[PDB]
RNA sequence: UGCGAAAGCAGUUGAAGACAAGUGCUUGUCGUUCGUUAAAAUGGCCU
């Protein structure tokens, strides 16, 4: 994907269709980011557990 | 592993003539002490250098030791003291107390917290979470984190006071990668059962706003990282 | 598993194993450990005397090699040493410093 | 998972061998938790690249 | 050297101080005086490398034929120019990528 | 307001004034009025090297600040006006972009650290809610 | 390039000669020497 915005970044200032994918992938990025967010405090949690 | 260590069966330079000329130095002679010392090792640099191997035998650290501390009990310690601090050899006996007797002077103080190898834990964690806060924190909390594994500093403040924690939890509230390691060795220390509420949010609220601030930042890092038909144009002729 | 827990890194690492297994000899930068197997963690001794299972060298360790149950070789960036387990004493050591 | 950990805390403490027994937890967690920087860089450049066509 | 060994082809230097093209090419019989021939590289190039790079006109192989009529050089950029000896015609061969 | 701050910012700039970095650090700014500056009142590549001189060694001093506007502004800079900014083959520019870098890095480090503090924190005030609340 | 954990931390590419092209001048090149620690010839892989 960062391959592809290097690129084609110009592109998307014309193309309509690919503003509305990046803007879908870029949700589900930022809800990925959440869960990874979530398992490093479970993690952190755990670790207070199992000291 | 039951046999270990149980067993019945029993540039060259003078050592003996080395301390043999510190014992006729006179006590309190600290530039006397120091260049006699220099002279018999003949090396140069204050500090340990890669060179001179051959004085790291410890009997001459341990007699050249208690001549420095009988000869200047009282008196200033001389760039001996300073040279044995930055040996590797330096006998472990020793630092159960040195820190202690170094406390008064600053500069020593400093140099075998940086340097001398083998400071003892308790010693280290009283004195990083003693409220004199000299700015040498950052030097304490990095040299326990470097030489010492998580299990045992958490270990020692298990045993460290309840009072002297919360002091340094609102100290680290008030106002650093080091700071943050020491800040979740201590909560996994105090553990589930005793921290107070109001301490608990101010520290919650002070996690927050750096998670935040910390989220800002690598974002900075990695944007670091990071024929129309009709056209009317003038013509110059 | 043994945990890091460290913020020390270090390439000089070497490894012994004694021949019965019950010791494990961790040599990481200018220390040197004893391991008992069967926990996997440090060596401690009820009676702890004249049993130290850590040694602080001169410079970093690039070889450890146990001989027999009772020799140990360490190769340091200076100087190549015995030490003798079981007494607790180097034997002898060279200098390879400049070589 | 949390209300769990919270609630029977102590028991979990007092437990031991806990990585072995919560071994599926742990790699499920670390998993998670080792992505974390890659999607902080991808959402960055998607920033780039969304503002620039946003602004333009 | 060719096959047999009857036959020597060198290319040299020595035009660029002597003659417009920079290296010349010569095929000599070693063990009688049958075959002599000396041209300068710039013939055997094509009129499409001048503006390209260095390895277009860089020579890194060469081969001669047993009974001499054909040489084949061998080029950085991956082309294989067939001289024939007599006439100095060549025919392009492509298919290597790198040298 | 804010156009007398973007004209008192321009005037700093071509007189070479350390004003410039008490104008950008102003709170008169807002992130719309930024925006506005940047894509419409910057067209002189000095101007844009000093600015970016001054935002990056004031980050640089102090990269764990609590503040947010001079962050703001480096990031919609580098988002909006980065090419010239690559262009610009200033040595001092390089080694300051070289400084900001290691000044930013350590803030990767510490994220999962300060996550895991935060997860435990969680849990010591969901375990003081239960034992307070029963 | 030097050191260092992977992170990084410091450091650096100068001359000379000859040739080519453009127009004595300018620029480039090097199956050249000396000094420092320092893209692109339609051209893709067997049975």
């Amino acid at each position: 994907v960062a391959v592809v915005l290097e690129l084609y970044g110009n592109t998307l200032e014309s193309s309509p269709v690919l503003q509305e994918l990046m803007i879908d992938l870029k949700t589900k990025v930022r809800h990925e980011i959440h869960k990874s967010k979530e398992a490093q405090r479970i993690e952190g949690m755990l670790q207070l557990l199992t000291s | 592993k039951d046999s270990l260590g149980k067993s019945f069966q029993v540039p060259v330079l003078h050592c003996n003539e080395v301390i043999e000329k510190l014992s006729a130095l006179q006590d309190n002679d600290i530039t006397s002490f120091d260049d006699i010392f220099f002279k018999e090792l003949k090396i140069k640099e204050e500090h340990y250098t890669e060179k001179d191997r051959y004085i790291s035998d410890p009997g001459f650290l341990n007699k050249v030791l208690d001549l420095i501390f009988g000869k200047f009990s009282g008196n200033d310690y001389p760039k001996t003291l300073t040279f044995l601090l930055t040996h590797p050899l330096f006998p472990l006996s020793r630092t159960r107390n040195l820190l202690s007797l170094l406390r008064d002077q600053p500069r020593l103080f400093k140099q075998a917290i940086v340097t001398c190898p083998n400071l003892p834990l308790n010693e280290l964690l009283e004195e990083l979470f003693s409220i004199r806060n000299r700015e040498l924190l950052l030097d304490i909390s990095f040299r326990i984190l470097q030489d010492f594994t998580r299990d045992s500093i958490k270990q020692e403040m298990k045993k460290l006071s309840k009072l002297d924690v919360q002091n340094f939890i609102e100290f680290i509230t008030s106002g650093s990668t080091q700071l943050f390691q020491l800040l979740s060795l201590v909560l996994d220390s105090i553990g589930l059962f005793s921290l107070e509420g109001a301490l608990l949010e101010n520290l919650t609220l002070y996690i927050d706003k750096q998670v935040e601030i910390a989220e800002r930042n690598t974002e900075l890092w990695n944007l670091i990282d990071t024929l129309p038909t009709y056209t009317m144009e003038y013509l110059d002729i | 598993i043994s945990l890091p827990n460290f913020n020390h890194f270090s390439n000089s690492v070497s490894l012994a194993w004694s021949q019965d297994g019950s010791l494990i000899f961790h040599g990481f930068d200018d220390k040197l450990q004893i391991l008992d197997f069967d926990t996997f963690k440090k060596f401690e001794s009820l009676e702890n005397t004249k049993t130290v299972s850590e040694f602080t060298l001169d410079s970093e360790i690039q070889t450890v090699k146990l001989i027999n149950d009772t020799n140990l070789i360490v190769a340091t960036r200076t100087t190549l040493n015995a030490i003798n387990l079981l007494r607790g004493q180097v034997i002898n050591s060279f200098d390879l410093y400049p070589f | 998972v949390k209300w769990c950990l919270i609630i029977h805390g102590g028991y979990l403490v007092s437990i031991p061998n806990l990585m072995s027994t919560l071994s599926s937890l742990h790699s499920t967690l670390k998993r998670r938790s080792d992505l974390l920087p890659r999607l902080l860089a991808l959402d960055a450049r998607l920033d780039c690249t969304i503002n620039k066509f946003k602004t333009l | 050297i060719s096959s047999n060994g009857k036959l020597l082809a060198h290319m040299c230097k020595d035009v660029s101080t002597k003659d417009h093209e920079h290296k010349s090419i010569s095929v000599v019989s070693l063990f009688d005086d049958s075959v002599n021939l000396s041209f300068p590289l710039g013939s055997i190039l094509s009129s499409q490398t001048q503006s390209l790079s260095y390895n277009t006109r860089y020579v890194s192989s060469m081969a001669i034929d047993n009974m001499g009529q054909q040489l084949a050089v061998g080029f950085a950029s991956g082309v294989i120019s067939i001289v024939s000896l007599a006439d100095l015609q060549i025919r392009l061969l492509k298919w290597h990528i790198d040298s | 307001d804010q156009v007398e701050i973007a004209n008192i910012l321009s005037s700093h700039l071509e007189a070479n004034s350390t004003e410039i970095l008490d104008d950008l650090m102003s709170g008169s700014w807002t992130e719309p009025e930024i925006k506005k500056f940047i894509l419409t009142k910057i067209n002189t590549v000095d101007h844009l090297s000093k600015i970016f001189l001054t935002i990056s060694k004031s980050i640089t001093q102090n990269p764990w600040n609590e503040e947010n506007l001079l962050p703001l502004w480096l990031k919609w800079l580098l988002t909006l006006k980065s090419g010239e900014l690559n262009s610009i083959k200033d040595k001092h520019t390089k080694k300051n972009c070289k400084h900001l870098k290691s000044a930013l890095r350590s803030s990767e480090e510490i994220l999962p650290v300060l996550l895991g503090i935060q997860g435990r924190l969680e849990m010591l005030r969901r375990q003081a809610k239960l034992r307070e609340d029963l």
